[PDB]
C-alpha cells in the first residue's frame, strides 16, 4: 500500500497528498534527490548513535 | 532502571542527567539539540537549583567528554499538577550550547501522525538513566538501558489504581523484574524506526519499580510534539 | 518535488485592500510554519510574520503588527498575507519561505516571489522617442544610438533591436520612477559609423499593461 | 532583538580568490548562531549554510560558517563565475524572533575600464510635448564609482536628473549608466549649451560632451 508498504518507503516521515506518498526528513537532514532517503545536513544529525 | 543492561560507549549519547548543587544525579534529561534538554516536569521539584551534565558515563572515573551547562530557561508545562502527575513534561534551554561529540548526540523529534502510526505501533521503545536500581533500591553509577515493550492502553489502565491520561502511555512488564525507577524519571524512552531513534515518551511514574502485574508509565511526548515546537519559538 | 510557488504581481492605488497566495506542494503543507519575507525596492530582506497552518497559530513582526494578515487555508495548502488598506510604502517584492519545526532557525524553501505595486497612478502607455547626437559625424568608428521609453505605468516594458536581430551592444536600462508617478527607460546601441546609411536600426518597445506595441524607426536628419 | 550588522557593503574580488564576509551579532542574554543565504538578480533567496555547522544539499565544501556569540563570518575559498551575488546573514533568539544583515554584493574585480560617453539632446517630437530630456551615457566602466555633473550654460543643474545603471556585466564585468535631465520646454528654451561632465576612476581627466540647444 502507500504509507502502508515499507513506510512509502519513505527513510522516515512519510504523509500521504494528492492520494500519493510525501517523504520528509526531520531537521539536521534533507530529503534526497529520489524523494524518499534522507541525506545529513551535518557530522552530528539526531537518533543516530555514534561510532569511531 | 531496574535490570536490563548497560549503555555500550556512544550507544545511549542523548542522556543528560540533572545535577543539583550538591553535584549529584538525580534526574534525566533528553538531548533535543545544541541548546535545549527534555525532561519531566515534576523533576523541578526535587531540586532548588540545578545543571546539566552530558556524556557522563560512570560517576567516579572522568571519561574526558562529560561537561555540564547551565541552565538558561525552564519551560514547565503549565498544567502539570502533583497529585496527578499529567502533563509531565518541561523544556530547558541553556545558557552554553552543548558541543555534540562521541556520546553526546541529540535523539529526533518525530512528526506526530507518522510517530502515532509508525513510531507508537512499534513492539517496543528504549529507556535509559543513571536511576535506583531496585524498587526500594540505590541509585546507578554506570548508565543503564532498558527494552520496554509498548503495553496497550486498555490492559495498561486496567492493571492500574490511578487514571492514565492520554498525555501518557504503558511499556514494560507485568511479572518480569524489569522497569525503570526513581532517578530516571524525566530521561529518555526513545523508539527506532530504521535505525533512527526519536523521543516518544519521558520517565514519569509508576507503581512501584518492576512490581509485578504493574508497568512504567511515561509522558507520550507525540502528545506533546507542537507545545514543545511553540516553547523553541517563544 | 517540494515547492511554494506564489500568486502574480499586483498593481493596486492605496486604499485598496489586497490578498497575496502562498502555495505548497510536495510535502504536508500543515507539518511547517510558513513565514513571510518584505524586500522593498533595492533594499533588504524584512521578516514580517509566520503562521503554523495547522492551527492557523500567527506571530507577527512588531514592525508589521496591525499592518498586515497573515492567514491560510489548510485545505488548499495556501497561505496568505492580505492588507486592508494599502499604502505607497507597501511597494515592494513578498516572498514565502518555509521554517521548519522544533528547532529549525532558517528558511529552506522559498517562493518564487510576488511583485506588488502601490501607486495613485494609472494604467498609461509609454512615448518612445529616439536618442541620436546631435550631429552624425561620429568620433569616430562607433555610434550610439537609442530609445527613451517615457511615462509609462506600471512596470514592465520589453525592448528589443530589429526584432531581436540585433542584440550586440544592446543596454536596456532599469526603469526609474520619476516624480510623475510614472516610470521611464532607456535602450542604447554601440554601432558601425559605416552603417548608418545602409541599414535602419527600430527598436521594439512593448508595455502589455496597455496593450501598447511601438516600433520607433530612428535616424538623424544631418 | 538582536540587530546584525554585516560588513564590507561591498566586497570586490577576481574569479578564484577567497571570499570573507562579517556580520556581527549584538549576543544578548541568549543568540546562538546564524544562518546565511545568497540572492542573485531576479532570483529568490537561496538558504546556503546554517545552525552549528549544517550545510544545504549540494553547497560545494568551499562554502563554511564560523564565529560565536557576537562575531561571524562565512569563507569562500575559490570563487566561481556562478558565486557573485548579495549574501544576507540572518539570526533568531527565541524571545526575539527573526533579524537579517544588510547584505554584501560580491562583485568581480577587473581591470579598471574608462566609459564612453555620450550625450543625446531632446527630440523635436519630444520637445512638441512640451518637455526636454538629455541623456549622458557612460558605456562599460570598472569600478561602479561615477560622477556625472550636468551643466546648462555653465550652471551645474541638480534634482533635475536621474540615473539607472547596469549590473556588472557578465562578460565583461564593466558596468553602464544613464543619466536623464528633464525640463520644462520653456525652461530649455531658456538656455544654450547643454553640457555633460563625466568623472571616472579610469578618466586622467574629466570628459566632457556638450551640444548647443536648437542645433539638434
Ligand atoms: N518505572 C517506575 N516504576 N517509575 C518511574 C518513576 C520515575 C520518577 N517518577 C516519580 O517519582 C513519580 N511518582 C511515583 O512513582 C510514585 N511514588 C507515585 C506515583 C503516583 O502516586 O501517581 C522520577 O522521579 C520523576
Ligand atoms: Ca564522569
Amino acid at each position: 500500500k502507500l504509507c502502508s508498504l515499507d513506510n512509502g518507503d519513505c527513510d522516515q516521515f512519510c504523509h500521504e497528498e494528492q492520494n500519493s506518498v510525501v517523504c520528509s526528513c526531520a531537521r539536521g537532514y534533507t530529503l534526497a534527490d529520489n524523494g524518499k532517503a534522507c541525506i545529513p545536513t551535518g557530522p552530528y544529525p539526531c537518533g543516530k548513535q555514534t561510532l569511531e | 532502571i531496574v535490570g536490563g543492561q548497560e549503555c555500550k560507549d556512544g550507544e545511549c549519547p542523548w542522556q543528560a542527567l540533572l545535577i543539583n548543587e550538591e553535584n549529584e544525579g538525580f534526574c534525566g534529561g533528553t538531548i533535543l539539540s545544541e541548546f535545549y534538554i527534555l525532561t519531566a516536569a515534576h523533576c523541578l521539584y526535587q531540586a532548588k537549583r540545578f545543571k546539566v551534565r552530558v556524556g557522563d558515563r560512570n560517576t567516579e572515573q572522568e571519561e574526558g567528554g562529560e561537561a555540564v551547562h547551565e541552565v538558561e530557561v525552564v519551560i514547565k508545562h503549565n498544567r502539570f499538577t502533583k497529585e496527578t502527575y499529567d502533563f509531565d513534561i518541561a523544556v530547558l534551554r541553556l545558557k552554553t550550547p552543548i558541543t555534540f561529540r562521541m556520546n553526546v548526540a541529540p535523539a529526533c523529534l518525530p512528526e506526530r501522525d507518522w510517530a502515532e502510526s509508525t513510531l507508537m505501533t512499534q513492539k517496543t521503545g528504549i529507556v535509559s538513566g543513571f536511576g535506583r536500581t531496585h524498587e526500594k533500591g540505590r541509585q546507578s553509577t554506570r548508565l543503564k538501558m532498558l527494552e520496554v515493550p509498548y503495553v496497550d492502553r486498555n490492559s495498561c489502565k486496567l492493571s492500574s489504581s490511578f487514571i492514565i491520561t492520554q498525555n501518557m502511555f504503558c511499556a514494560g512488564y507485568d511479572t518480569k523484574q524489569e522497569d525503570a525507577c526513581q532517578g530516571d524519571s524525566g530521561g529518555p524512552h526513545v523508539t527506532r524506526f530504521k535505525d533512527t531513534y526519536f523521543v516518544t515518551g519521558i520517565v514519569s511514574w509508576g507503581e512501584g519499580c518492576a512490581r509485578k502485574g504493574k508497568y512504567g508509565i511515561y509522558t507520550k511526548v507525540t502528545a506533546f510534539l507542537k507545545w514543545i515546537d511553540r516553547s523553541m519559538k517563544t | 518535488e517540494v515547492q511554494l510557488v506564489q500568486s502574480g504581481a499586483e498593481v493596486k492605488k492605496p486604499g485598496e485592500s489586497l490578498r497575496i497566495s502562498c502555495k505548497g506542494s510536495g510535502y504536508s503543507f500543515s507539518t511547517s510554519w510558513i513565514v513571510w519575507v518584505r524586500q522593498m525596492p533595492g533594499k533588504g530582506l524584512e521578516w514580517m510574520g509566520m503562521i503554523d497552518p495547522s492551527d492557523s497559530f500567527t506571530s507577527y513582526s512588531p514592525s508589521f503588527q496591525g499592518h498586515v494578515t497573515i492567514s491560510a487555508d489548510k485545505s488548499i495548502s495556501t497561505a496568505y498575507l492580505q492588507w486592508s488598506s494599502l499604502k505607497a510604502s507597501d511597494t515592494a517584492m513578498y516572498y514565502c519561505a518555509r521554517l521548519h519545526y522544533y528547532n529549525s532557525e532558517e528558511f529552506d524553501v522559498w517562493g518564487q516571489g510576488t511583485l506588488v505595486t502601490v501607486s495613485s497612478a494609472s494604467t498609461k502607455g509609454p512615448s518612445v522617442f529616439p536618442l541620436a547626437p546631435c550631429s552624425r559625424s561620429t568620433s569616430e568608428s562607433t555610434a550610439a544610438l537609442g530609445c527613451l521609453v517615457k511615462d509609462y505605468f506600471p512596470e514592465p516594458v520589453t525592448v528589443s533591436w530589429n526584432s531581436g536581430a540585433l542584440t550586440s551592444g544592446v543596454h536596456t536600462f532599469p526603469a526609474v520612477l520619476q516624480s510623475s508617478g510614472l516610470y521611464s527607460l532607456s535602450s542604447v546601441v554601440t554601432v558601425p559609423s559605416s552603417s548608418l546609411g545602409t541599414k535602419t536600426y527600430t527598436c521594439n518597445v512593448d508595455h502589455k499593461p496597455s496593450n501598447t506595441k511601438v516600433d520607433k524607426r530612428v535616424e538623424s536628419k544631418y | 532583538e538582536i540587530v546584525l550588522t554585516q560588513s564590507p557593503g561591498t566586497l570586490s574580488l577576481s574569479p578564484g580568490e577567497r571570499a570573507t564576509l562579517s556580520c556581527r551579532a549584538s549576543q544578548s542574554v541568549s543568540s546562538s548562531y546564524l544562518a546565511w543565504y545568497q540572492q542573485k538578480p531576479g532570483q529568490a533567496p537561496r538558504l546556503l549554510i546554517y545552525g552549528q555547522s549544517s550545510r544545504t544539499r549540494g553547497i560545494p565544501d568551499r562554502f563554511s560558517g564560523s564565529g560565536s556569540g557576537t562575531d561571524f563570518t562565512l569563507t569562500i575559498s575559490r570563487l566561481e563565475p556562478e558565486d557573485f551575488a548579495v549574501y544576507y546573514c540572518q539570526q533568531f533568539g527565541d524571545s526575539q524572533l527573526f533579524t537579517f544583515g544588510q547584505g554584501t554584493k560580491l562583485e568581480i574585480k577587473r581591470t579598471v575600464a574608462a566609459p564612453s560617453v555620450f550625450i543625446f539632446p531632446p527630440s523635436d517630437e519630444q520637445l512638441k510635448s512640451g518637455t526636454a530630456s538629455v541623456v549622458c551615457l557612460l558605456n562599460n566602466f570598472y569600478p561602479r564609482e561615477a560622477k556625472v555633473q550636468w551643466k546648462v550654460d555653465n550652471a551645474l543643474q541638480s534634482g533635475n536628473s536621474q540615473e539607472s545603471v547596469t549590473e556588472q556585466d557578465s562578460k565583461d564585468s564593466t558596468y553602464s549608466l544613464s543619466s536623464t535631465l528633464t525640463l520644462s520646454k520653456a525652461d530649455y528654451e531658456k538656455h544654450k549649451v547643454y553640457a555633460c561632465e563625466v568623472t571616472h576612476q579610469g578618466l586622467s581627466s574629466p570628459v566632457t560632451k556638450s551640444f548647443n540647444r536648437g542645433e539638434c
